[PDB]
Parts: structure tokens; C-alpha cells; sequence
């Protein structure tokens, strides 16, 4: 140990990341007609505990019928999962929602379902995210959206109100404009712009207010005479290849897994 | 952990691994027989003599010892390539199963001991899997299986 | 310095699907070894999976009459389910394994007197006949019987199912439903026997058993 | 025979799959000025029955004028055939229809016309399927659809009603969103996600309830003030190259071939 | 001159121990062939004689008490006869063969608390104990148990009999009579458990079965 | 084990037939001036129990004065009883 420490017994890796593949394949038997020594061990000892488990004679499983391995985070979370949804009531108004891993913030004012679950499987996250948002209802409604990084000015969260920000400021942080008639959906990438090294969901109050946020999104409508239908917005997030995940946590207990029950 | 992951998949297959950790004292003595009965998640099994159980694959463990945990690697045995997460459905349907059978803990040799030590011995059961495979993403927060 | 032998505490023994972990162990005692009969006490192949499981057995047996109209079903059988029964040795294997996959060989025979005429058709249909055209039964692995010609037919098939194996104790749907219908009315001249009995033989092939179990139902 | 069986007479292949091509081509005469031995045989004997039929002197047919062979299942069923059709009456409602080979389930609550016919020509099916659905009527109607695998939660079949499923859950199984105005049709691939090896149409009650289904599709509308026109949906299926077909059955008798008579 | 094919009248078919002679025969029809799971539906060794017959099973189980005097027979068992019983899978093989020869492996285990003391002896005696000196049991393939030491013993033997095989349905005399007696009174201190349960495991080895039969008794 | 059985500890022959001759002969000392390790053992263990017994230093016995070995069953029961 370079830290000036010494020991007589060893120190092996405990709970090592990505140990085996997630699809049945051959990376004979898997164990058999020999003697299952891995049927007994002293779990308290980290070394011994890694001894491969084996109890009876088995054969090699074989090959899975499907191409890709569904257990590769990149591919799994590659399926843009649900994030949140809101609805505009008056014209020339705006909504601003934060992207917060916080296990504390319960939906709708917080991370829901899968996304909630996923982001609490590990301690640190960093890297871009591909947000995609679906428009529901209205038509011929001009709209705009911008990504605001943690620690900067931005209209009050989880609240529909008249923007209090200079058009200049908004556009300046990089923004996008669209119209319900011509589209009905937007898929744009959110940058890893933060003064932190990474963000986390599992935290306590204080840090849970600064270090638990990727950033924020703000959507502002225009030309929406409410003589028209209603205007709904739904947001979904998908992890990118440039996204990283460090240190595995114990998954959230079921009682804390919540979902925004609707339809 | 095992659960929290698989709960987000429709299908799964592989060797589930039950680890039994005993918390005795160098003064107790006993044996427990762990028995896997191949089938589905709902098979009346209370009508099974210990003797009867030795027909199914199983293992016995001497508690009193320098070691503490017996590992039960339950081989993937099924009539289907994968089992499904029916724990989302309203009721149950003959054939749509989540498990490949049930595990049973029998008393092989009664627990002996003096009198200045507990009248029993607790046991922890960990669970993990090897050669695990899950596919077909879905969302569901598995509840507790109240035995 | 001489080391003096002391027993080996922990150890693991077992056979087939039974394992034991012992903490206050010791070595195993054995005497003599396996002896081969210089003069065999029995000359038949020693019992084996094939011996007892992959052999033939009489499933069902019925009659075919002059009264039986065209297409009359002379027999509808859940081949597999039928074998699973104390009546036949193969049971001893099935009765203790939860699931199993396999192929089948069916032999159907009869004994019509050359003074009789007509014929039958025997088909191995997977699952159920559903609403398939009786007239197209020839499509399924079949055997045709014609009095003036043959009095036997043999069909051999592999495992065909939706699942990777059949569950005996409590099945989903029969693997095979062997159907035997009148292919051409069995007529005769005044005086001849107005019938002919019929039997059905079956056996498993490439019998793959899985998961020993104590259950019975 | 490896099964410990013996015989004195042979055992040849009976009714072998894909025996000849389906287009007139040369894979002289086809038979003639010799002696038609294939004019006589003992059909009861499997071997003899395979003896090539020949009765009179004929010449080689020649070459067909069209490129592709219409009898290749892949190419034939490659023509997305009709499946089902339904119509929405109220707003914010949903329909869920299962893809069931069952010969039992009669349309409209079941497989119709061609698809019905086809899937009963053989015992086992497995492999992805390219579903394509046409939208009829309405406009500016936001919609969503998801594929649900056999054995999992899903709104009651063949019935229009208000969904009873968490938006989270729905989206989680992989879903799609669209709007009548911008499209009017959707072609997406259905995966071979099932705990079974394969599915089948010809079965009996029990199995006919679990092993006769590929999976299920669910379509949910939104923003459909019924002051508007009606909203109709039509679904068609086309087999893919990754689809497999095992063991030929006797085709369904005509009386069982049904069609959803409309227009 | 062209010869024209005509069926083959007579023929002989069968499998394992079942033969058929047919006079108005024809050839056998077969479709497809054996398929090997590219993805196995089950990873356990496919059922085999060894799988189901040469594995371990719990025979009998009793108690050993402080009340049991020296040499007290804690168990007298007809090992073989005991295995022959629906309770165990191996039955499925025995139940259908008339005779069979084999070897045996016995495992006897207990669980005395280190606060207990004493011991037992386990012997595999062929036929009957007759009038053999209890004190000389060590001569037979045996296993000794001592609380302060081991809690298990294993004995392995081959076929030893006067006949070339054992007849299950209706035996002559038991092949093996496993005896378990108190080798040294089991005493203890005031307060300790005054007993220890005990089990017996058995399995056949080199199982040679002979003559399939429909009988049961 | 050909019977599909497995073990981690060994299995030695127990009570083997015709282990030694029955007449005093040489088939130095028999044990001595070394260290009698065969003076201690765990009789419950079949292997250990075979460890040759030795407690004190002894010399080789030598040769018996009579030709035949009276302990050979064939010769002993050879006396019609
Ligand atoms: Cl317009
Ligand atoms: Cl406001
Ligand atoms: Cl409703």
C-alpha cells in the first residue's frame, strides 16, 4: 500500500463492475462430474465470497436467439424513458422544469418511474443526455425551448407563469423554436455543462439542492388563443454513449419507487 | 439487487443462487436440508416427507463449523426457454409462470446444544444469479412476496 | 520437524443431484471393487434409459366396423399422456422427472381378412386437429392402410411443440393427437367377419428427461 | 436408429418441405418416348409414393416471364395482409388487440381472411413481424401505441375503454407517438419477445389461451373532441425474413375460413 | 426389360425388447430429424440410469438417546428393500425390472453438540447379523462415530450375495442389513440436549438391471 | 467414481484381506530410534486408522523354525475337521 499501510492478509476487489455479459452465450459443462467446491464458503470473507458458486452438475447454456444484450445499460436506457408532463392554460406563458436525480423530490414535481429507479442505482452521473419531447393537442402554436445549466438565472421551477427573462438572455444560452403545425415532437441533446464533476440522486437536503441537478429545461408558448384545444407537453430522456456511471448503490426500496399514475 | 433489476424485464433465465448464512455459536450442532422442487410458482408442496424430498435435487448442510455459508446454485430447469414476469398481471394463468419451482428448507438433524446458548439459530438467505439473462424492458416495482 | 497427520474437518460429497456439506468430516471407507461376472447371470443389456424408456408399448386398441361411416374417427389419442401411466415401464422414468423433450415412433396394425375391403388413415397431428380438412390429413406424418395391400404402417417424428419440453404431472396441451379415421368404408360379402380389431404401438426416441421431482400430480 | 430400434425395411422422408420451385424454369423432355413407370405405384408405401409421377410424354415447360417466384412464402406473405379494424367513440380512450393465431377466435375478435388461412398451414411460428397501421378519418389527434408481450399486464382485449395503466408502464415497454395531421400511417416492427419457443394457431382451449399469441398492440388516442369526424384504425401484418415456419399442417377446411365482411 | 417396383411383403421391426413380424408390410414413413437445442431449455444432464438410479436418497432416520444402553441397536435396516419404494425415484427403474445386481454407498450422519459425548458404530452386514460378536462389528465395512471427532461416516461396497442378483418383487433374503449400535453410551452434563437425531443416505452404484416385468408383487 | 458420484476427501481400502503373512519372517529394526508417529491416530478415520501402529523401539523378529505357515486357511482347514 502506497499509503504507508501494511497487512499480512490480502485485499481483493469486492463487487466488481460488469462481471459477466447479460445474454446467454459462451464467453463441455459449466460445472460437473468433478466436485462442487463452490458449494461451500465463508461469505464474511471478501476473497472466499468471490469463489464461484456451483452446487450441481450443469451443461453450457448455449446461445440466445436475439442479437443485442438487453442488460447493457447503454442499450437499455437507450430507450428514452418517461420524465414528466404539463399543460398550458393561458397564452404567452412558460414552464420551467429541472432535471433532478433527487430521490427526495417526488413526482410529478420530480423524477418518476424508470428514470427515478435508474438514477439511484449508482452514486455519480455525468455526460450529455438526449431529451426528446412530444407535443399534444393544439396547433399553429409557436414555441421555444432552452437548456439552462445549474447555478444560473431561470424562471421559477415546476410552475406555469409569465416569463421574467429577457428574450436576449433566453436565446443566448442556446435555444430552439418550433411550431405545433409543422412538427409535434422535438429531439435535442442536453450538454454536460456543470461546474460539478458529476451529479447524484442520493443526497441530503443541502447538497440535494445543488449537486443533484443536470440542468433545466424551459418551454415557452405563444399564439395560443385558448378558444383552441388544450396544449400538453410530455418529456422523455435517453442516455447517450458519452454518458458515464460511477459507483453502484443499493437500489431504492420498492416503497420509494413512485410513478405519475395517469394514462 | 437481483430483484430490483429483473423487475424491469418481461423475461429471464439462468442459475439463481441462494446463499445460506448461519449465525450460530461454536456450541450448537445441526443439519438443514435444502431442496429444490422443479415446477412453477404455485405447487402445493406441504405434502412432502423429508424423505420424499431427497428425490428432487437438494443439499444438506452441517451448521456447526469453520465455514458459514452454503451456496445453492439452482440449475435452469424449465419447459420453456425463459420465464415471464407475471407479477404484473391481475390473476394467474396455467402456464404463465414466474418461477421454475420452489425451494424448501427441512430440518435434517434437530438442533442440539447445552443450555447457556440460545434455543435456536437464525439464518440469512442472500440471492444472486449467474449466467443470468433478461430481455424485453418494462416497468414494475415488485412488491414483497409474503411467503 | 515431523508433521503428524490429523483428519480433514470440512469436506463436500454427493452423487448425481444430491450434495452434502460436512463440517466435522473424515474420510470414506471402501472395500473390494466392482466385479464383472465371468459367467453372466443374465444376458440382456443391463437396464438403461433406452432399455426401459425408448422401447415400444401398446397404447390403445379398438374395433373397425362395417357400420363405421366414412371419416369416422376410430381413434383419437393423446399418445404422450397415454404412455404416462403405471401400465408401462417408461412411467418409472417420467413419474420422477418434471419435464422432458423427445421424438416418437408409432406403429399401427390390423388384421383384415382378404375378403374384406376398404382402408383407414393414421395421422400424427400436433396439439389438436383444430379445423383442418379431414381430406388433407395426408399432409401430417401419416400412414395409409388398404386391405388389399398392407396391414401395418409406421410413423416416426421428432419433438414438435411450442414449449421446450412437455410437462407430465400437469400438461398444457397434448404434444401429439394421433387420429385414425375411415379412409374408405369397410364393406364385405355376406358371411365374412364384419370387423377387424386394431392396435397402436408407441415409444419415445431420443428421450431427454429433466428435473427430478417427488410429485405425482 | 440411435434409439435402440431396428428394422429390416427402410424409412424415407415423407412429405419433404420445399420440394420444387414455384416458377416455371429449368432447375429434352420432362418424360417421354421411354416408358412411364411412374404411372403406377402403391401409395400406401411411403417410399414408392415418392416415385415421380409420369403418365404421358411431355416437353420441358420453359421459362416464366416474371422475375420473382410468387410461391415463396417470404415474398407472398411479404405483402402485408389484413388483420383488423376498430373505431373510437369518446376522447381519451384506448383499444388493445391481441395478435392470436387461434383458429378458434373468430373475427372481428380474431384472425381474419388471409392471415387466418396462412397461420394454420403449419404448427409453429416464431420471429419478428412488420406491422403497419392505417389511420382513417380525424385530424390533429395525438396518439400512441405499444407492443405488449404475452404474459404481462395489459388493458382488457378487444375493448375500447379508458386505460388502466400507468403512463410510465406503457412507455416503458417501448412505445411510439404520432399525430393524424402529420402522418396517417405507421409501419413498425413487432419483436419476437416471448417466453415460448414458438406460437401456434391450432390448439385446444388451455394452450389455445397462452401459446397461441405473438403479443398485443395497444393504441391510445387523445385530443379528439367528438364534435369532429370519426376515428378509424386498420391494421395489417407482413412476415419478415427473420420469421420461421415449422411443420406443415392440413389447411383449414373452407367452412372455417372467415372474413370480416365490410368494404 | 424394366423391372417395376412392388412393395416388400414380409419384414421385421422393433426396438429394445419388443419385436414385430409383419407379413403384409410396407416401408416406414419419417419426417425431419433430431434437433439439438441451440439454446437449451434445461441445463441438467438428461435423465439417465445414473441420473435417476445411482444417486442418493434418505432411507431411515431415528433418534439416539442418553437412555440408549451400550450396544443398543439404534437401527436395523434392509437397505435395498427400503430403496424399493415409490418414495424414491430409483423405484421407477426397479419397479419394472425383475432382478438386478449392484454395489452400494451409504452415508450416515448426525449432529451431536460438542457438550455431548459418546459414539456409535455403523456396519454393512450381508444377509443377517446372525450370531456375530457385536464387539467385532469393525470387521464388516464400517464407519465409527465419535462426538468429540466426526459427525459423519461413509461406506462403499460392491455386490455381495449368494445369488447373481437380487429379486425385488419377491426377495429371498436382504442383501444388506445396515446396523447402527451404541458404541459408547451417550452421556452429557445437566442441561444439554439429551439426544441427537440421525439420518441414513443410500444409493446404488454400477446398477445392472435385468428382465423388464409388468408385475408389482 | 464411475457411478456419477463425487467427493473432496479420499476413499481408501478398509480392512484389506490377507495383509501380512502368518509366520515370523522378513517379507535393522521394525521401528525405533526415530519417533513413533504411529502411536497416535484418529481411529474414526479409515485412512488414518491404517497408519502402521508403533509405540516403542523393536528389532526384527527373525525366522520361524517351522516350514509352513499355519495361518494359511488352505493349509489349516486342510486338516479335515
Ligand atoms: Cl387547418
Ligand atoms: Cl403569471
Ligand atoms: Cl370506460
Amino acid at each position: 500500500d502506497d499509503s504507508g499501510g501494511f497487512s499480512t492478509t490480502v485485499s481483493t476487489e469486492q463487487n466488481v463492475p460488469d462481471p459477466q455479459v447479460g445474454i446467454t452465450t459462451m464467453r463441455m459443462d459449466v460445472s460437473g462430474v468433478q466436485a462442487p467446491v463452490g458449494a461451500i464458503t465463508t461469505i464474511e470473507d471478501p476473497v472466499l465470497a468471490k469463489k464461484v458458486p456451483e452446487t450441481f452438475p450443469e451443461l453450457k447454456p448455449g446461445e440466445s436467439r436475439h442479437t443485442s444484450d438487453h442488460m447493457s445499460i447503454y442499450k437499455f436506457m437507450g430507450r428514452s424513458h418517461f420524465l414528466c408532463t404539463f399543460t398550458f392554460n393561458s397564452n404567452n406563458k412558460e414552464y420551467t422544469f429541472p432535471i433532478t436525480l433527487s430521490s427526495t423530490s417526488n413526482p410529478p414535481h420530480g423524477l418518476p418511474s424508470t428514470l427515478r429507479w435508474f438514477f439511484n442505482l449508482f452514486q455519480l452521473y455525468r455526460g450529455p443526455l438526449d431529451l426528446t419531447i412530444i407535443i399534444t393537442g393544439a396547433t399553429d402554436v409557436d414555441g421555444m425551448a432552452w437548456f439552462t445549466p445549474v447555478g444560473l438565472a431561470v424562471d421559477t421551477p415546476w410552475v406555469e407563469k409569465e416569463s421574467a427573462l429577457q428574450i436576449d438572455y433566453k436565446t443566448a444560452l442556446g435555444a430552439v423554436r418550433f411550431n405545433t403545425r409543422r412538427t409535434g415532437n422535438i429531439q435535442i441533446r442536453l450538454p454536460w455543462y456543470s461546474y460539478l464533476y458529476a451529479v447524484s440522486g442520493a443526497l441530503d437536503g443541502l447538497g440535494d439542492k445543488t449537486d443533484s441537478t443536470f440542468g433545466l429545461v424551459s418551454i415557452q408558448i405563444a399564439n395560443y388563443n385558448h378558444s383552441d384545444e388544450y396544449l400538453s407537453f410530455s418529456c422523455y430522456l435517453s442516455v447517450t454513449e458519452q454518458s458515464e456511471f460511477y459507483f453502484p448503490r443499493a437500489p431504492l426500496n420498492s416503497n420509494a419507487m413512485l410513478s405519475t399514475e395517469s394514462m | 439487487a437481483l430483484a430490483s433489476i429483473c423487475q424491469m424485464f418481461c423475461f429471464w433465465r439462468g442459475d439463481l443462487v441462494f446463499d445460506f448464512q448461519v449465525f450460530p455459536t461454536k456450541y450448537h450442532s445441526g443439519r438443514l436440508l435444502f431442496c429444490f422442487v422443479p415446477g412453477n410458482e404455485l405447487i402445493d408442496v406441504t405434502g412432502i416427507t423429508l424423505k420424499q424430498a431427497t428425490t428432487a435435487p437438494c443439499a444438506v448442510m452441517d451448521i456447526a463449523g469453520v465455514q458459514s455459508t452454503l451456496r445453492f446454485r439452482v440449475p435452469w430447469i424449465s419447459d420453456t426457454p425463459y420465464r415471464v414476469n407475471r407479477y404484473t398481471k391481475e390473476a394467474h394463468q396455467k402456464g404463465e409462470y414466474t418461477a421454475i419451482g420452489k425451494l424448501i428448507v427441512y430440518c435434517y438433524n434437530r438442533l442440539t446444544s447445552p443450555s447457556n446458548v440460545a434455543h435456536h439459530v437464525r439464518v440469512n438467505v442472500y440471492l444472486s444469479a449467474i449466467n443470468l439473462e433478461c430481455f424485453a424492458p418494462l416497468y414494475h416495482a415488485m412488491d414483497v412476496t409474503t411467503q | 520437524e515431523q508433521m503428524i497427520q490429523s483428519v480433514d474437518r470440512t469436506a463436500v460429497t454427493g452423487a448425481s443431484y444430491f450434495t452434502s456439506v460436512d463440517q466435522s468430516s473424515v474420510h470414506t471407507a471402501e472395500v473390494g471393487s466392482h466385479q464383472i461376472e465371468p459367467l453372466k447371470t443374465s444376458v440382456d443389456k443391463p437396464g438403461s434409459k433406452k432399455t426401459q424408456g425408448e422401447k415400444f408399448f401398446l397404447i390403445h386398441s379398438a374395433r373397425w366396423l362395417t357400420t363405421h361411416a366414412l371419416f369416422h374417427e376410430v381413434a383419437k389419442l393423446d399418445v404422450v399422456k397415454l404412455l404416462y401411466n403405471e401400465q408401462f415401464a417408461v412411467q418409472g422414468l417420467l413419474r420422477y422427472h418434471t419435464y422432458a423433450r423427445f421424438g416418437i415412433e408409432i406403429q399401427v396394425q390390423i388384421n383384415p381378412t382378404p375378403f374384406q375391403q376398404g382402408g383407414l388413415i393414421c395421422a400424427m397431428v400436433p396439439g389438436d386437429q383444430s379445423y383442418g380438412s379431414i381430406a388433407s390429413l395426408t399432409v401430417y406424418p401419416h400412414g395409409l392402410l388398404n386391405c388389399n395391400i398392407n396391414n401395418v404402417v409406421r410413423i416416426k417424428v421428432p419433438f414438435i411443440y411450442t414449449r421446450g419440453a412437455y410437462h407430465f404431472k400437469d400438461p398444457q396441451y397434448p404434444v401429439w393427437e394421433l387420429t385414425i379415421r375411415v379412409w374408405s368404408e369397410l364393406n364385405i360379402g355376406t358371411g365374412t367377419s364384419a370387423y377387424t380389431s386394431l392396435n397402436v404401438l408407441a415409444r419415445f426416441t431420443d428421450l431427454e428427461l429433466h428435473g427430478l421431482t417427488p410429485l405425482s400430480t
